[PDB]
């Protein structure tokens, strides 16, 4: 069924693509400097560096600053992925994607300054509560459905969906962060990347893959949210991989028959049977019985009352994040890896 | 139960990405 609603979506996406392409072809560079920011506290870490809460001295606004050590990025062969991340993030604009406000680099590091999202990682809230009710999980899943509709329309694959990468804002809505493995590609791509529990079978089997991997991952996410544990787990990655390729899933006894039916279609090992990848595209998911009560337009416009609103005691509050050890930011007197990060 | 098996497993914390 094509109707007026589907035509309005098509028109919105056409205009969004025009906007994206102007920024894609002419990316912003060097729009701030380190000493414009007061560093307050570390909010999170990774392999390339860390994320810190900072205050912009001229406006008094708080932001989350991601810092990447250029030498570590080279050592781990993530040069191209880091260039993809920044070029994509500065070009996108959607209600459920974190906004990149500034970017710059110095002799040692790359910096990306984003909006501060104070509600914490969905990961934290999920492990604490155990599991979300079906209506709670559906509210979040709808936001990711609309996000992947937007991203895929721009020829982007996201490739790292998991509760650790979803933050909850003050209104209880989701913001997707970490675009470290996002790529703009027409056609197939081949890199082995993502998180073991969330990897599609075609990635593991080295087959060449496309946007359908993101729809698999959404199946994994919905299961984990509704069960409290992922569908494929073990203590060692190789044991996880074995389970993923077998095509055997067990559902908890409390899953509704409609949830089970959606998940059998998202967790389809065979590419040409997987929801999101058939002729009706994303509409096979949006029209599924599990989503019959969902008002897609109201979700987009943020008019649905969220089931959970995190506690926030004033600007600058970090109580929804864990504590981490504070390291000094070292900036060398000589420039490192200048050629490699020329376009950043 | 499966949930009890999960919470006693070695992967209940934040999961890092892998890469080539
Ligand atoms: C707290 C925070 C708050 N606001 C914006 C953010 C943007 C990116 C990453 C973070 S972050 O959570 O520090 N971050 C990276 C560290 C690894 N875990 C994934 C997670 C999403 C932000
Ligand atoms: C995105 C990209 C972007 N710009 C330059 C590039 C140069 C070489 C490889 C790539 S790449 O596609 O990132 N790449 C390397 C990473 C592993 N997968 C193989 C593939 C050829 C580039």
């Amino acid at each position: 069924k094509k109707g007026s609603e589907q035509e309005s979506v098509k028109e919105f996406l056409a205009k969004a693509k025009e906007d994206f392409l102007k920024k894609w072809e002419n990316p912003a560079q060097n729009t701030a400097h380190l000493d414009q920011f007061e560093r307050i506290k570390t909010l999170g870490t990774g392999s390339f560096g860390r994320v810190m809460l900072v205050k912009h001295m001229e406006t008094g606004n708080h932001y989350a600053m991601k810092i990447l050590d250029k030498q570590k990025v080279v050592k781990l062969k993530q040069i191209e992925h880091t260039l993809n991340e920044k070029r994509i993030l500065q070009a996108v604009n959607f209600p459920f994607l974190v906004k990149l406000e500034f970017s710059f680099k110095d002799n040692s590091n790359l910096y990306m300054v984003m909006e501060y999202v104070p509600g914490g990682e969905m990961f934290s809230h999920l492990r604490r509560i155990g599991r979300f009710s079906e209506p709670h999980a559906r509210f979040y899943a709808a936001q990711i459905v609309l996000t992947f509709e937007y991203l895929h329309s721009l020829d982007l694959i996201y490739r790292d969906l998991k509760p650790e990468n979803l933050l909850i804002d003050q209104q209880g809505y989701i913001q997707v962060t970490d675009f470290g493995f996002a790529k703009r590609v027409k056609g197939r791509t081949w890199t082995l990347c993502g998180t073991p529990e969330y990897l599609a079978p075609e990635i593991i089997l080295s087959k060449g893959y496309n946007k359908a991997v993101d729809w698999w991952a959404l199946g994994v996410l919905i299961y984990e949210m509704a069960a409290g544990y992922p569908p494929f787990f073990a203590d060692q990655p190789i044991q996880i991989y074995e389970k993923i390729v077998s095509g055997k899933v067990r559902f908890p006894s409390h899953f509704s028959s409609d949830l089970k039916d959606l998940l059998r279609n998202l967790l389809q090992v065979d590419l040409t049977k997987r929801f999101g990848n058939l002729k009706n595209g994303v509409n096979d998911i949006k029209n599924h019985k599990w989503f019959a009560t969902t008002d897609w337009i109201a979700i987009y416009q943020r008019k649905v009352e969220a089931p959970f609103i995190p506690k926030f005691k004033g600007p600058g509050d970090t109580s929804n994040f864990d504590d981490y050890e504070e390291e000094e930011i070292r900036v060398s007197i000589n420039e490192k890896c200048g050629k490699e990060f020329s376009e950043f | 139960t499966t949930y009890a098996d999960f919470i006693a497993s070695g992967r209940t914390g934040r999961r890092n990405a892998i890469h080539d």
